[PDB]
RNA sequence: AACAUG
RNA sequence: CGCGGGGUGGAGCAGCCUGGUAGCUCGUCGGGCUCAUAACCCGAAGGUCGUCGGUUCAAAUCCGGCCCCCGCAACCA
RNA sequence: UCGGUACGGUUUGUGUAGGAUAGGUGGGAGACUGUGAAACCUCGACGCCAGUUGGGGCGGAGUCGUUGUUGAAAUACCACUCUGAUCGUAUUGGGCAUCUAACCUCGAACCCUGAAUCGGGUUUAGGGACAGUGCCUGGCGGGUAGUUUAACUGGGGCGGU
RNA sequence: AGUAGUGGCGAGCGAACGCGGAACAGGCUAAACCGCACGCAUGGGUAACCGGGUAGGGGUUGUGUGUGCGGGGUUGUGGG
């Protein structure tokens, strides 16, 4: 009330556009006074959402991670449960993982389904609603591989989706992050959303970006600059 | 009026062009305005016929 | 284009100075009347 | 406001 | 060709800018009311919400797909 | 006197269970003098769902929220958005009303004028940035103009082709 | 050369570059600036000017600008 808010006007300036440079900077000095956060980057893109064939939805790997416990849940038995106990799933159950998420058990922080077990998954996707925890084979979380698509969660591979009114949410990595980890982070996530461009958009595509965090103000931040991240 | 009392810019002919290409005979007649002008201050006033490219500039006073 | 007041106008300036005017005001109300001349000469007589 | 018949 | 509106029960229409009941009037049947008949009052029957396919917890309402209808503007193989 | 544009500030929204699903997405789960809209007092609508957390004019002398869970459900924080309202900054644009000096007067008097219901010039009484005209532009336009209105056909016309 | 092209690319319309001849020729003004007159302004040792310098004297006709008439000027290797 007192002390966040006048925090904010001591170091940014709304009308002075930053580089990416000093946004990865002041992401450092604004969340050093209170605990570690995770920094937020917000797009605003000019396609309208609306149009189901202008739908912009993908993935992006982040090289130098996000800091992510990956409590890591795979429906899987058998050999597939053996593809599995080797790449790092840390829970393994059997076919009674029906009735041990609908007791009260939602201790999970990525949920992989094989095609072998998707007749009896679906029961389970109701109650994992409105966190994300449903598994969703557009974003790569159902398939037979699984043995790769543990390491694509600890490695941070963020799955973005843009929301009802074209405003991207996007994260980089935690506040303890250095500098340059998070800004090669940064580096590879607008050349992500440029490469996934749709096909019959107008207008200025990138419009507005900024960078804010959990519990502080926002950073003004220029498009103008997408070739010199490093 | 259509003819300037200074510079001698009268009209000029042409063709009004419509959208079938049909041409028929128009007339581009100047900006020709009445001015109230002297020739020393204070004096009377004689009425002209000048365009407003000479009262742009300082052909005549008032 | 701009002319050099005379006397005194008010909301336009002092005296003496050069002032831009809008072309109708100078030649119907300002140079009728004596209160202001054209400026391609009077800059170095009020020098 | 309300209706009228045998 | 471009803009932005319209389609709902046997008929005539509300509801659509705010996503959730889907209705009213007329007509058909049956019942009330009256000494009795008209007039009146009530219930029940009657819905692919023009069609499909997605968004969506959920669509008559939002977005596209065609389907007929209309208004104004366009229309030099 | 009004309006939209970029940005900034405040505020607005929602079913039976919940600070009425933050309205929506994405992050993240302890933040600061909050007594209590008892007061001095909170809205301009919301006082219907549901009473809003500001009109902080105050009491600052202390503490709420983040922890429990339920429709799908989170509830502090807090983000940049959506609908409505408002303030401020900057820019841009349109109405309405006074002024006289461009312009207009078939209003008047005087003079050129000896003979002038023409014309011009001077003074005065009024209209006034409107009208009229130039250029560019949309409409309306048998008022007017140039032309078109096919062929077969037991004759042309009607049907048919 | 009825060519390049141009055309309800219909009917049609229609150049130039260049080569061969006929005939040959080039001249004045405006402006900058310096004077004279007229017109306006500014100023009385504030200051200059009186052809330049040299010295004094004059003891205000200097200084600035507007309008005409003389001087100066006429170029593309740029000329003034
Ligand atoms: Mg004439
Ligand atoms: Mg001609
Ligand atoms: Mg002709
Ligand atoms: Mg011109
Ligand atoms: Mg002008
Ligand atoms: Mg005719
Ligand atoms: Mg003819
Ligand atoms: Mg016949
Ligand atoms: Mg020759
Ligand atoms: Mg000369
Ligand atoms: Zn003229």
């Amino acid at each position: 009330t007192s002390k966040a808010y006048r925090a904010a006007a001591a170091k940014v300036d709304r009308t002075n556009l930053y580089t990416p440079l000093q946004a990865a900077k002041l992401a450092k000095e604004t969340s050093s006074t209170k605990q570690d956060a995770t920094v937020e980057v917000a797009i605003r893109l000019g396609v309208d959402p609306r149009k189901a064939d202008q739908m912009v939805r993908g993935t992006v790997n982040l090289p130098h991670g996000t800091g992510k416990t990956a409590r890591v849940a795979v429906f899987a038995v058998g050999e597939k449960a053996d593809a599995a106990v080797a790449a790092g799933a840390d829970v393994v159950g059997s076919d009674d993982l029906i009735e041990r998420i609908q007791g009260g058990w939602l201790e999970f922080d990525a949920a992989i389904a094989t095609p072998d077990q998707m007749a009896k998954v679906g029961r389970i996707a109701r109650v994992l609603g409105p966190r994300g925890l449903m598994p969703n084979p557009k974003t790569g979380t159902v398939t037979a591989d699984v043995a790769k698509a543990v390491a694509d969660i600890k490695g941070g591979k963020i799955n973005f989706r843009v929301d009802k009114q074209a405003n991207l949410h996007f994260v980089i990595g935690k506040a303890s992050f250095d500098e340059k980890l998070l800004a090669e982070n940064y580096g590879a996530a607008i050349d992500e959303v440029l490469r996934l461009k749709p096909s019959s958009s107008k207008g200025r595509y990138l419009k507005k970006i900024t960078v804010s965090t959990t519990t502080g103000p926002g950073i003004p931040v220029d498009p103008s600059i997408t070739r010199n991240f490093a | 009026a259509a003819v300037c009392d200074i510079c001698g810019k009268g009209p000029g002919f042409g063709k009004s062009v419509s959208h079938s290409h049909r041409r028929t005979s128009r007339r581009w007649d100047p900006n020709i305005q009445t001015v109230h002008a002297v020739t020393r201050p204070g004096g009377n006033k004689k009425r002209l016929n000048v365009c407003t490219s000479c009262i742009k500039a300082g052909k005549i006073t008032r | 284009m701009k002319l050099i007041l005379t006397a005194d106008v008010d909301h336009l300036g002092s005296i003496g100075d050069t002032v831009e005017v809008k072309d109708g005001y100078g030649r119907n109300f300002l140079l009728p009347r004596g209160l202001a001349i054209v400026a391609s000469r009077g800059a170095q007589k009020q020098a």
